[PDB]
């Protein structure tokens, strides 16, 4: 069946994991309940991607709620879909990681992480034909970003040769005040260069500007934030569970949109942007949302792609639509924009449709390009980082807990290495 | 008599061969179920069929073919489609995980676990026949298994049946539907690899199917269900001399003596004409003359490329319908004035021509229209080099970056495997060059 | 869980102590007997309050605090007072002889006879709880058990508990009620004995507390009962994170990993508003934005400094009341703009804001009024130095003709101690000058 | 509690020792028979530091009185309160003194001084945490100025860590004409010097000066000066017998009021001397050199330390205010180099008869003066040998003498030193 077992981490990790899960739960036909009530079997073809089966013809989410602190899950549980998780899935902690990378990586994460790997390791011997694993967490909290770090490397120990994918939230100064989430997330970036095979840049400076300048919302929440995250994970996740030809693999999409092993960050990108809530009086033409998918105002990520230039790039439309005026509209979209693709790599942008739409959408488009520009986000971390690292200040936090500076240098090195290599490419 | 065993290699040849076998059987009027009424020798028979099919004691003819796919979902619509009862189960050979378009997985990673099981399963249907001939291969170009996988079995197929011809079906990679950014990677580690394995081999270019599809069949955005149905016609139309009677074709050896004079340049041309839409209200029935003019448009070629520049050392002409041979030769003086055909210096300018009667089948409720007379050119021209150079620079394009390169070394294979496949070709570049360099 | 245990020592500690737990007990409707009537979870439960309070199996809520004296004349106020009933009896621990004024005795002649039995009442708080996340430690600088016994406490606290969090709230010394001509060699002695012990430290200076109770609150001569009342709503506030729930609110710890850059600069600066009288509070409504704009203003500060002949190294608002984030947002803004907020280049951000919708309240019988909003601000800058500096000085200014050191030496100190002292102070004055000075 | 044993040694002693148990029995609302019959709590609030609770509600002054030629004794107990004290604690002896400091401390004295020490013994098992001693007694006599100190150096060693605090009456020629005062004096503040903790000097001359000058009383009576004696004692234990956050006992005294450890003589001061005054007057006149009951102009030197107490319903407001007034108008006369020297208490309970008082308490170095007109008369008879025998006569010897005289100077010399010094 080709199975993905999920993961989540933290406080974000749970709280887009959860959304993720109640998204995709209602476009297969899954109830609150784990009943298949769907009018297609279009919907059930690949089910199993996702959801294992049980007698009661239930689906049960491949997915693990991991946290170090007793809530979230809590609110995990008592949410629309918190009964369809499966109880002995339900791995968390009581003393927190206090937004420290340290804790969630070294000490309190380690008490917790070896009841993580067995609920992985019996999620994992039950799959016929495994994938690998996706894991949604933030990188400038604790658990998330350092624990979240640590269960990825300890699992790729016990698999080293599944796909190892992740939805990482990029911290903002906009959207949080926390002073030490540029030390997490250089951390993070820098396990993440090094340990995964592909990972989605959601970040939430790109969350709130979608917010705040494009759906005129004055008082976001991670309510809104998610929203939009949601919508993305489902949008980029579709190859994988509907019938389809192209990037129907965690291994494929890598094959596909990876062509140096250290460039495994991607953009995502969907339209039309909308606020929940709202109603969609009139739909989007193929045109309209060829064009704006590859606005920089529909990216997640807060980097301008006309910056950069893309080495690869997946469209993923979903609805019912002319397939020959798709072609047409993607045709002029690179032959309209055809400086911003490198010219090495031949007819590197390959087009998706699925008949299936999203929820409350007649028509929708997710873009996954793997841009040099995503340099734009790493320079901004980077920046805020050595702006504190250069007095050493706060990393009492660190050391505190069993942490040398030495490890500190190490990662901002190899995210300015990581900065540079995208250079490298954009003037070839 | 002598048979042909059949091997189907990835989605590709797994779905064109799927497509072949079932236009083979309303060709021969065998049913889904393997009955064939036509058929008087029960149990048993050497007619010209039954080089494709062997037989049964309860009448069941069944093709002389074996699938192999390292994933099951191509192989299952096989094994659940409506011609399901023709084959038994151990022709059908599928695996867990694919060649995830990596050449390199599909050839060493993948391709050793199994190697030694598909040549069992050949070597079982081997047993059976009295004077194989040897094999005809149906793969793509692009994919992980129908690149990597293909070669190995090539070459395995070159060991153990060492005295045996080998003819090859190649998709050739187009951007319209192909679906891997890697595709010219495999295209030239297969072919630098099958290249030495393969006696003859016929290139069918996407790009060109996609094309005749819409412009001749009103296709908006054709399927491979549609450019599977054209694809069988040519395969078909190759074919026909070894499953009836006749004369010219009628063993694999021939194809090579007729259309290869040089081992590696053994790439033949196929034209096919008339393309006529079945949606269409009645059409002005094309006449030898006609048809045989069409041969020369490329519009109508397997592979986009201009023959008129460049020299032909072989070319066929495969009729089926009302011809008759007046007609052929009244049409061919009329072309070689028309027309710029100018063969090599080392080679007589001349036409091998075969008729059968039988007119073209088609599939009920397929997109060709039915008509009276068709016919297929296999012309052995230089011009076909136009397609390695198109492919060879794309490949340079990308391994001058190493853009993709770790996926391949990741699963075993070396570096320098690159750089060898990519000098075979450039050898291959200048092979043509030179057999075809007057002007 | 995440109880946090209350120490309060001293008559400043004990006597701020009785404010702050009467102010709680009026937070979470609370009776003087202990009973809540509106907790259903009866003998125990998990609820915010909890992190303070500890519940029998009566229903009683009982304070998770020790009041430690070494006089017995203070506590005996709260064995009498209207909250007897709301303490266990071995939590008011007391003395017979006191420190006199003098650290030493604090520390050592006096201190030691009562300390083994402090950490086993302490013991047997910590045990209570399912999951201790540190001290509150309320003392004064000048008394000598305020002094030399709680710095003794907490060496004592770092041997037993080890790295587990200590929190200080402590008196800083003013002319105008002090008690003592020792206050300053008591405060030196202290500051340096506890500075390695302690995680962060909340400084209250009395003149400050004495100017603005005058000023804002039209009282002609302040007793401690004045300030006692205002010094709590400061302590309320911060402890509010941790007493109270919400979706606005942030734990102290959040923003403790920004108010301590390094572990010597562990003292914010303290500011309150609205502090106002009911008569003109009548015919006034302080908005967010009036209240934000007074957090800046160098005469409403508990620390007597000019923040503005400094550098900021954190800003942390915390609101409470009717406040909705648009008005806050709209505040910080119209401040820096018009106002002298100079951060330092080491601190990306700057800011943390947070609200506790609970409302504010106030004691009846109390001379602040009754407002729908407030907001504390707690801040890191390189400008409370100006107080260690002055109280340095007198320091050195008696020291130096080595006056009342007699008394010191007299109980078993040296010398030495006293300069060692003067060292770690004048270590900190520059500490502090440095984390200011900009990068190359 | 905080109990103080008190001591009277000598007639000086005895004599304002009764007038000060008077004063404040009556301010604490305690008859002659030990019954309380007072209005307010605060009287009874700390009345266990001088008194101890005996059953039948009856307090019992914590004091203990000590003389070599009885009568005085008798006096004492034939005045009123008389029946008031423990007829255990009278301890008396016979030889007497003959104003002979010798015959004091050396001979007489110490074979009754065992005696005393079994009442202070008992006394003191009986406090359930003693302060300390608090001794009256005058330097020009016998048995108060000899047996005094001698009773105090004992005391010291069974006590070394409680607070030894003594009233001391200055001798004047002006007063008394004994003419070998000097001497006694002279050795007393020797003694004084190394084993008191803290001690008020009650110069006779000053209340002579204040009961002719001021008061207008020409040829003033004992009973006139020991007014003036029972009114300061009065003064400087308010904050020892009320409720208070101020030098609320003998050692926060000692701390607050000696910054080195000779220098522990303080200038007592009070007003009015006795139409009333108000808060600003009442400032004024308590650091004018005429309210001081000691012979010493403080604009003659520096205030090392001052506690102010002030008694009385009054606006405390205002007292701040004045406090500070003064003290900048004033500011040349107090050492830079202890900051915030100078602390005020204020008690609601006026004393009888007044409706607010002010009591000065001053570490000034001018009490040079006090000592340099003792000094002076001692080595004005010291000179000759004069009288050297009522003193070699008991045994004692040529030295003594002198090491009092140079002690003494370098008291003076350390009060001197301490007034020039400055902060930079
Ligand atoms: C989607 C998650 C989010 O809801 C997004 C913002 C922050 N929090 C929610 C609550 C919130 C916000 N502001 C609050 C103020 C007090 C109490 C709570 C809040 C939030 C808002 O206004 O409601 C919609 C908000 C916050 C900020 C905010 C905007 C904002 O509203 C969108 N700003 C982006 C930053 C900010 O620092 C900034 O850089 O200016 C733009 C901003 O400065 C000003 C004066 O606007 C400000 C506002 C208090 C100042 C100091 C602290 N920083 C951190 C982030 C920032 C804030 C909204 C989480
Ligand atoms: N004409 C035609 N081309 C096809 C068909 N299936 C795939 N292709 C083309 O062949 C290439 C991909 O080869 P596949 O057959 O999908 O690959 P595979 O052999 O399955 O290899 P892996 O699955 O990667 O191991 C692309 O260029 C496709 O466009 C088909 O049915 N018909
Ligand atoms: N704000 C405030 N300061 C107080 C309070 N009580 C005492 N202080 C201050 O504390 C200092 C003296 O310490 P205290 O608390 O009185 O004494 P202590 O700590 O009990 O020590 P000892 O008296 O030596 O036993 C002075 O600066 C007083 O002003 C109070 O209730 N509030
Ligand atoms: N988009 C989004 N971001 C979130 C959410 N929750 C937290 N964050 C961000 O994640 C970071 C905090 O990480 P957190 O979840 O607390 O980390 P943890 O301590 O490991 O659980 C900050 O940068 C927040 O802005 C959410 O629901 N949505
Ligand atoms: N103020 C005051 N001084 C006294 C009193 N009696 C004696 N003196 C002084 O004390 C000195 C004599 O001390 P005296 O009582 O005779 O000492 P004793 O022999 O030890 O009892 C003289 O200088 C007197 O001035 C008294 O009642 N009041
Ligand atoms: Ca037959
Ligand atoms: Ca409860
Ligand atoms: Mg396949
Ligand atoms: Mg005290």
């Amino acid at each position: 069946m080709r199975e993905i077992v999920h993961i989540q981490a933290g406080q974000c990790g749970n709280q887009i994991g959860a959304k993720f899960w109640e998204v995709i739960s209602d476009e297969h036909g899954i109830d609150p309940t784990g009943s298949y009530h769907g009018d297609s079997d279009l919907q059930l073809e690949r089910i199993n991607v996702y959801y294992n089966e049980a007698t009661g013809n239930k689906y049960v989410p491949r997915a693990i709620l991991v946290d170090l602190e007793p809530g979230t899950m809590d609110s995990v549980r008592s949410g629309p879909f918190g009964q369809i998780f499966r109880p002995d899935n339900f791995v968390f902690g009581q003393s927190g990681a206090g937004n420290n990378w340290a804790k969630g990586h070294y000490t309190e994460g380690a008490e917790l992480v070896d009841s993580v790997l067995d609920v992985v390791r019996k999620e994992s011997e039950s799959c016929d034909c495994l994938q690998g694993f996706q894991l949604t967490h933030s990188l400038g909290g604790g658990t998330g970003s350092g624990m979240g770090t640590l269960l990825i490397s300890k699992i790729r120990e016990e698999y080293p040769d599944r796909i190892m994918n992740t939805f990482s939230v990029m911290p903002s100064p906009k959207v949080s005040d926390t002073v030490v989430e540029p030390y997490n997330a250089t951390l993070s970036v820098h396990q993440l260069v090094e340990n995964t095979d592909e990972t989605y840049c959601i970040d939430n400076e790109a969350l709130y500007d979608i917010c705040f300048r494009t759906l005129k919302l004055t008082t976001p929440t991670y309510g809104d934030l998610n929203h939009l995250v949601s919508a993305t994970m489902s949008g980029v996740t579709t190859c994988l569970r509907f019938p389809g030809q192209l990037n129907a693999d965690l291994r494929k999409l890598a094959v596909n949109m990876v062509p140096f092993p250290r460039l495994h960050f991607f953009m995502p990108g969907f339209a039309p942007l909308t606020s929940r809530g709202s109603q969609q009086y009139r739909a989007l033409t193929v045109p309209e949302l060829t064009q704006q998918m590859f606005d920089s105002k529909n990216m997640m990520a807060a980097c301008d792609p006309r910056h950069g230039r893309y080495l690869t790039v997946a469209a993923i439309f979903r609805g019912r639509m002319s397939m020959k005026e798709v072609d047409e509209q993607m045709l002029n979209v690179q032959n309209k924009n055809s400086s911003y693709f490198v010219e090495w790599i031949p007819n590197n942008v390959k087009t998706a449709v699925c008949d299936i739409p999203p929820r409350g959408l007649k028509m929708s488009a997710t873009f996954i390009g793997n841009s040099t520009a995503i340099q734009e986000l790493f320079k901004r971390i980077s920046e805020q980082f050595t702006a504190m690292f250069r007095r050493k200040a706060f990393l009492h936090w660190y050391t505190g807990e069993g942490m040398d500076e030495m490890e500190f240098t190490e990662a901002e090195s190899n995210m300015n290495d990581l900065v540079s290599e995208y250079q490298q490419y954009q003037d070839a | 008599m002598r048979e042909c065993i059949s091997i189907h290699v990835g989605q590709a040849g797994v779905q064109i061969g799927n497509a072949c076998w079932e236009l083979y059987c309303l060709e021969h009027g065998i049913q889904p179920d393997g009955q064939m009424p036509s058929d008087k020798t029960i149990g048993g028979g050497d007619d010209s069929f039954n080089t494709f099919f062997s037989e049964t004691g309860a009448g069941k003819h069944v093709p002389r073919a074996v699938f192999v796919d390292l994933e099951p979902t191509v192989i299952d619509e096989v094994r659940t489609g409506t011609y399901r009862q023709l084959f038994h189960p151990e022709q059908l050979i599928t695996g867990k995980e694919d060649a995830a378009n990596n050449y390199a997985r599909g050839h060493y990673t993948i391709g050793k676990e199994i190697i030694d099981l598909v040549l069992d399963r050949i070597r079982k249907l081997a047993d059976q026949c009295t004077g194989l001939q040897g094999f005809l291969v149906f793969h793509s170009f692009g994919g992980g298994t129908g690149s990597g996988f293909t070669s190995l079995l090539m070459e395995r197929l070159s060991v153990d049946y060492g005295k045996k011809s080998k003819l090859e079906f190649s998709i050739y990679p187009a951007p319209q539907v192909s679906t891997a950014v890697v595709e010219p990677y495999n295209s030239i580690l297969t072919t630098h690899t099958t290249l030495e394995h393969s006696d003859c081999a016929f290139m069918v270019d996407n790009e060109a199917i996609y094309d005749i599809c819409r412009r001749n069949l009103d296709i908006e955005r054709p399927t491979y269900t549609n450019l599977n149905r054209l694809i069988s016609q040519i395969v078909s139309s190759i074919t026909a001399s070894l499953r009836f009677d006749g004369a010219l074709n009628v063993d694999l050896t021939e194809f090579q003596t007729n259309l290869v004079p040089y081992p590696r340049i053994h790439f033949p041309l196929a034209t096919y004409a008339p393309v006529i839409s079945a949606e269409k209200a009645y059409h002005e029935q094309l006449s030898v003359a006609e048809i045989t003019n069409a041969c020369f448009e490329p519009a109508n070629q397997m592979v986009k490329c201009d023959p008129r520049h460049g020299k032909y050392m072989a070319c066929c002409l495969l009729y089926r319908g009302d011809v008759v041979p007046k007609d052929v030769n009244a049409a061919i003086a009329t072309i070689k004035t028309k027309r710029s055909i100018q063969f090599v210096d080392w080679c007589p300018t001349g036409f091998k021509v075969g008729i059968n009667y039988q007119p073209p089948t088609v599939v009920p409720g397929g997109d060709l229209a039915k008509v009276q007379r068709a016919v297929c050119m296999l012309s052995n021209t230089t011009a076909i080099a136009e397609a390695w150079a198109r492919l060879d620079h794309k490949f340079d394009l990308m391994y001058a970056k190493r853009a993709f390169v770790h996926w391949y070394v990741g699963e075993g294979m070396e570096e320098g495997e690159f750089s060898e496949a990519r000098e075979d070709m450039a050898a291959l570049e200048k092979d043509y060059e030179e057999v075809g360099v007057d002007s």
